């Protein structure tokens, strides 16, 4: 169009030659609209994804204990707690990390008297010269009975 | 002013953030002009066709073939003093610097007040009965008013148009039929008859004839453009050919901007243009020395302009994308890296790996420095680890670290 | 994972050289910036797609050269040094099944015009200022942090996602795995022998599938020919007219003037600018559906490659052991191993 | 357009004429394609 | 889990019943196919939905 400006147009040419230029004005800006509602509706599907997780993880992270790995960060996942921020949700997840693993000879299993034993829970380690079993996540070690 | 300032222009922001900015395609500008116009002496019959001792009827309209000729219109002014002429196909003001495939001068002589019969798409005894334009008419029309020479004192009756027709004719025909019309029901035979018309009528052409009904002689010239092989031109003189040059061409009329080069694409006679995928025109044959030329745009490759945050520094770094440096660039650098991502100018190539922080692609990132210089360089992914393993070593954690994370979701 | 990046010269697309369809679609403004902050969101994901999914270690694990795996054979799967991409054997039949178009990411000006021009596809789509970028991770860096994932897996098990890498003898670590799905640790030492080798024949199948069927990466060809189609198409409708006098910009100009041009030119503005909105629009759309499967295939490695997984039919069919992921082509490959 | 009727258009206007009105429906008739495809796209996303 | 599959005939509804009108979008061409393309792809997935 001749002018950006509406009135512009309207103050300088009459009806039939103002439709010519006002029609073009129509078309540009209603096509404006219809990109930003374009936008907007493509970029309301990422917040439905993400509120969708959002409340996923509130769900699973916050209302319970999820064995899911690294779905409330990183460790082993013992609690979350929410908080609100704006247009968002903060989770503080509460991770049990094992932090100081040292070095142990250990087997598959052991004969007593001519069979084969496994642990029920944990696993057999060795300190060089005795034998023990063991939870599998914390060395913690008690005689194999 | 130099690439910086293009994304500040782009941006529309005299701060720029820093970042990685995506800028203009290089583009070499053309060095100079180029035409080149089949070469035609001879000027075109403009007195054969303007200043004929007599013209044809409307009805029995002449075409006439005009071929070989150099169009320089302007020889006419001081004699010409048309009353209209309007061009369909093309703008009265580029003539000059077109070429012309197949052109036809259709002439004859109307009734002043018919001139306007003349446009493609009208209605009216001369439009409706001897003279149809198409509505694609490409083409010049020209008519001038002719009382003092067509008319005479006892009115000039030499002059047909036809009156009656039992259908509109088409475009460019010619109908010479003399047989009588029917008007009514009844059919009619002979020569004549009541309601028996014959089909021609006479102009009475007297000069006193009022303004309007003075004779007006009427020249369409009808011609295709920028399709077909040219034989009719603009006075404009052909320039020497150049190649591997970017150059304004002019082939027939036909302006442009590229590198010219040599074909080996292979014309029949009756082609002159080749067209890309694009439609874009991408071979032409040369006019005067007949060899296929190759049309290929100048403007090719991308560029990026590196930079840190405008608050931390004015300097900059520059990628070429599609350039390899082992040049198409806006500037010669002290150094010079080539990544797989393209050639990259005003960044220090370091072999110490850091974490990725302004990211160039195919591995490449780059940081601002130690007195400060950017630098480039192959991201780390990280330490690296070989564990301890043995088929009968196990380590086993003897403590714990609860550890508290934030996750922010929108 | 991911599709390829993309970039588009507005301006040259809508007004190859010509000044003054330029001076002309500057009336139009910001509409081609929009465009280029659309494509710029969609490129820079892309890298963040890829790096969610296969940089989720940030310590690039390497394997012993002693492979006693307790009888598993991973040679079919651990990288092959003396290859000049330090890949695995199926990864290499992964990257040659997906065919693309262009390689290196750089094609000169040389190499390109005159005959070339007319020829190739990638030349018809720089010529018109469209541009393909190179991702950020190469196909080698993708290789390594494949590496480094499969390469603690069977060192470590899962311990070196929850934390640092505690080795463990690979039957220790089935074992473990065993009891993950209800079968007593007791069942595998039983039964090594044949685990191993039901393992070793399985895996040997999939170089064989893989080698033999056409069609097993059909997805992440689909994406490639989709990305080719799209720009492809964007080329094809420069021939359009949008109902001015010609398709040639050239030919409009060489024959009006300035205001019976700008009639003509303007059309051609209004329907070349609507091409390149809807391929933008497109290319939006596609994003989200490969935004969401690269959020799965992340997913999908946290719990199929870094744990081993309760869900069902969440890592293929069985009760899931184990998970080790292969790179691909703008793509993950997980192989679950899952007793059945 | 000077009508919605693509033939009360072609009934009143002659070719060049009549090529104007035309085109004109041609780009909103088209437009509105591309919107309706568009918004399914979208929706076929949120189904999927 | 699925929605109603739809089919344009771009021409139809551009140009219903015109000759002249079909002659006129031969002139913008790919985008009554790349319509169709789309159309098809969402049909296509909603039977693997
Ligand atoms: C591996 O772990 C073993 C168990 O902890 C350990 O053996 C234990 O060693 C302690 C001394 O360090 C002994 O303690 C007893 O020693 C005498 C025995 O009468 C008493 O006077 C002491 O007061 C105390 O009761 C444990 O008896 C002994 N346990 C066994 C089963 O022998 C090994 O030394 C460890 N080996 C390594 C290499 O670290
Ligand atoms: C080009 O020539 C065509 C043939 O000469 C001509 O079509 C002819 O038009 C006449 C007059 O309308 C018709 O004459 C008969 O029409 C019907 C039968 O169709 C009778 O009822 C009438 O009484 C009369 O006898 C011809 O039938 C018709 N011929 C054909 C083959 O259709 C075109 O009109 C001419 N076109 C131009 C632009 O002049
Ligand atoms: C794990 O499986 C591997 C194959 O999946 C296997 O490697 C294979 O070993 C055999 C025998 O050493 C090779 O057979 C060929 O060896 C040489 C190589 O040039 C030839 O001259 C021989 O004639 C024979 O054809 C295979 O080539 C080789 N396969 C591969 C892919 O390298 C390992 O041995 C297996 N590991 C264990 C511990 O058994
Ligand atoms: C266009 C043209 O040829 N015009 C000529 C004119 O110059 C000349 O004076 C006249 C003499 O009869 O004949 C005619
Ligand atoms: C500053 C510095 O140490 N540069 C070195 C360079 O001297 C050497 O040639 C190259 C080998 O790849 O590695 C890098
Ligand atoms: C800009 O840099 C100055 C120091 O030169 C600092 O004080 C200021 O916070 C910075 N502002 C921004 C927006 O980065």
């Amino acid at each position: 169009a001749i002018s950006s400006v509406l009135n512009d147009i309207l103050s300088r040419l009459d009806k039939v030659e103002a439709e010519v230029q006002i029609d073009r004005l129509i078309t540009g800006r209603l096509q404006s609209l219809q990109t930003y509602v374009t936008q907007q509706l493509i970029r309301a599907a990422e917040i439905r994804a993400s509120a969708n997780l959002a409340a996923t993880k509130m769900s699973e992270c916050v209302l319970g204990q999820s064995k899911r790995v690294d779905f409330c960060g990183k460790g082993y996942h013992l609690m979350s707690f929410p908080q609100s921020a704006p247009h968002g949700v903060v989770f503080l997840h509460v991770t049990y990390v094992p932090a100081q693993e040292k070095n142990f000879t250990t087997a598959p299993a052991i004969c007593h008297d001519g069979k084969a034993h496994f642990p029920r829970e944990g696993v057999f380690v060795s300190n060089g010269t005795h034998w023990f079993v063991t939870q599998r996540n914390f060395y913690e070690p008690q005689i194999i009975t | 002013l130099d690439p910086l300032s293009e994304t500040k222009c782009t941006l529309k922001s005299f701060t720029v953030e820093k970042g990685i900015y995506q800028t203009s395609n290089f583009r070499v500008q053309p060095t100079e002009s180029i035409v080149r116009f089949p070469n035609i002496t001879n000027l075109c019959p403009f007195g054969e066709v303007f200043n004929a001792t007599r013209f044809a009827s409307v009805y029995a309209w002449n075409r006439k073939r005009i071929s070989n000729c150099v169009a320089d219109y302007s020889v006419l002014y001081n004699s010409a003093s048309f009353s209209t002429f309007k061009c369909y196909g093309v703008s009265p003001t580029k003539l000059n610097d077109l070429c012309f495939t197949n052109v036809y001068a259709d002439s004859f002589v109307i009734r002043g007040d018919e001139v306007r019969q003349i446009a493609p798409g009208q209605t009216g005894k001369i439009a409706d009965y001897n003279y149809k334009l198409p509505d694609d008419f490409t083409g010049c029309v020209i008519a001038w008013n002719s009382n003092n020479l067509d008319s005479k004192v006892g009115g000039n009756y030499n002059y047909l148009y036809r009156l009656f027709r039992k259908s509109n004719l088409k475009p460019f025909e010619r109908d010479i039929s003399t047989e009588i019309y029917q008007a009514g029901s009844t059919p009619c035979n002979g020569v004549e008859g009541f309601n028996c018309y014959f089909p021609l009528q006479s102009y009475g052409f007297q000069p006193t004839n009022g303004v309007g009904y003075q004779p007006y002689r009427v020249v369409v010239l009808s011609f295709e453009l920028l399709h077909a092989p040219a034989t009719v031109c603009g006075p404009k003189k052909s320039t020497n050919l150049v190649k591997n040059k970017c150059v304004n061409f002019n082939f027939n009329g036909l302006t442009g901007t590229g590198v010219l080069t040599e074909s080996n694409k292979k014309f029949l006679p009756f082609q002159q243009f080749g067209r890309d995928i694009a439609d874009t025109t991408d071979a032409v044959r040369d006019p005067q020395t007949l060899e296929i030329l190759d049309i290929t745009p100048c403007s090719f490759g991308g560029v990026s302009v590196i930079t840190p945050g405008t608050n931390t520094s004015n300097q900059v770094a520059v990628l070429y994308q599609d350039v390899n440096c082992t040049w198409r660039v806006y500037s010669t650098g002290s150094n010079v890296f080539q990544t797989r991502a393209g050639c990259l100018i005003g960044a220090e190539h370091v072999n110490n790996s850091y974490e990725c922080d302004i990211p160039i692609g195919a591995g490449i990132c780059a940081s601002y420095q130690t007195s400060q210089s950017i630098i480039a360089y192959t991201m780390s992914l990280g330490a690296e680890n070989s564990v301890a393993y043995s088929n009968n070593s196990i380590a086993i954690p003897t403590n714990f670290t609860i550890s508290v994370t934030t996750e922010i979701l929108p | 994972v991911s599709m390829t990046k993309t970039s588009v010269d507005c301006t040259m697309y809508i007004c190859g050289d010509s000044t003054e369809c330029s001076n002309l679609l500057l009336q139009y403004g910001s509409f081609c910036t929009q465009l280029n902050r659309a494509l710029t969101g969609i490129a820079v994901e892309q890298d963040k797609n890829t790096q969610e999914v296969f940089a989720q270690v940030k310590q690039i694990y390497k394997t012993p050269p002693i492979k006693d795996f307790g009888g598993f054979n991973f040679s079919q799967i651990l990288p092959d040094p003396s290859k000049p991409s330090k890949r695995s054997f199926i990864e290499d039949l992964l990257f040659n099944k997906v065919t693309l178009a262009d390689a290196g990411f750089i094609k000169q000006y040389g190499d390109c015009l005159g005959d070339i021009a007319a020829r190739d596809l990638i030349c018809a789509q720089k010529f018109n200022g469209l541009t393909v970028l190179p991702p950020l991770l190469t196909d080698e860096m993708i290789a390594q942090y494949t590496s480094a994932l499969l390469a603690g897996t069977i060192t470590s098990g899962w311990t070196f996602g929850a934390g640092a890498a505690l080795q463990i003898p690979f039957a220790m670590q089935m074992a473990y795995r065993f009891n993950g799905i209800g079968v007593t640790q007791n069942v595998l030492y039983e039964n090594q022998k044949l685990i191993a080798n039901q393992f070793n024949s399985a895996i040997g199948k999939i170089q064989d599938s893989l080698s033999s069927t056409a069609s097993a990466l059909g997805k992440l060809q689909d994406v490639v020919n989709q990305n080719a189609q799209a720009l492809n198409t964007l080329v094809k409708q420069l021939s359009s007219n949008f109902g001015a006098i010609s398709s040639v910009l050239n030919d409009i100009l060489s024959r009006l003037d300035k205001v019976e041009a700008e009639v003509q030119i303007d059309r051609l503005i209004t329907g070349r600018l609507q091409s390149l909105q809807t391929y933008v629009t497109q290319q939006l759309i596609r994003a989200a559906e490969i935004r969401a499967s690269a959020n799965l295939a992340a997913t999908k490695m946290s719990e199929c490659v870094l744990g081993q997984s309760k869900r069902v039919d969440f890592c293929g069919k069985g009760y899931h052991l184990m998970s080790f992921p292969q790179s691909a082509p703008h793509g993950v490959v997980f192989l679950h191993v899952t007793y059945v």
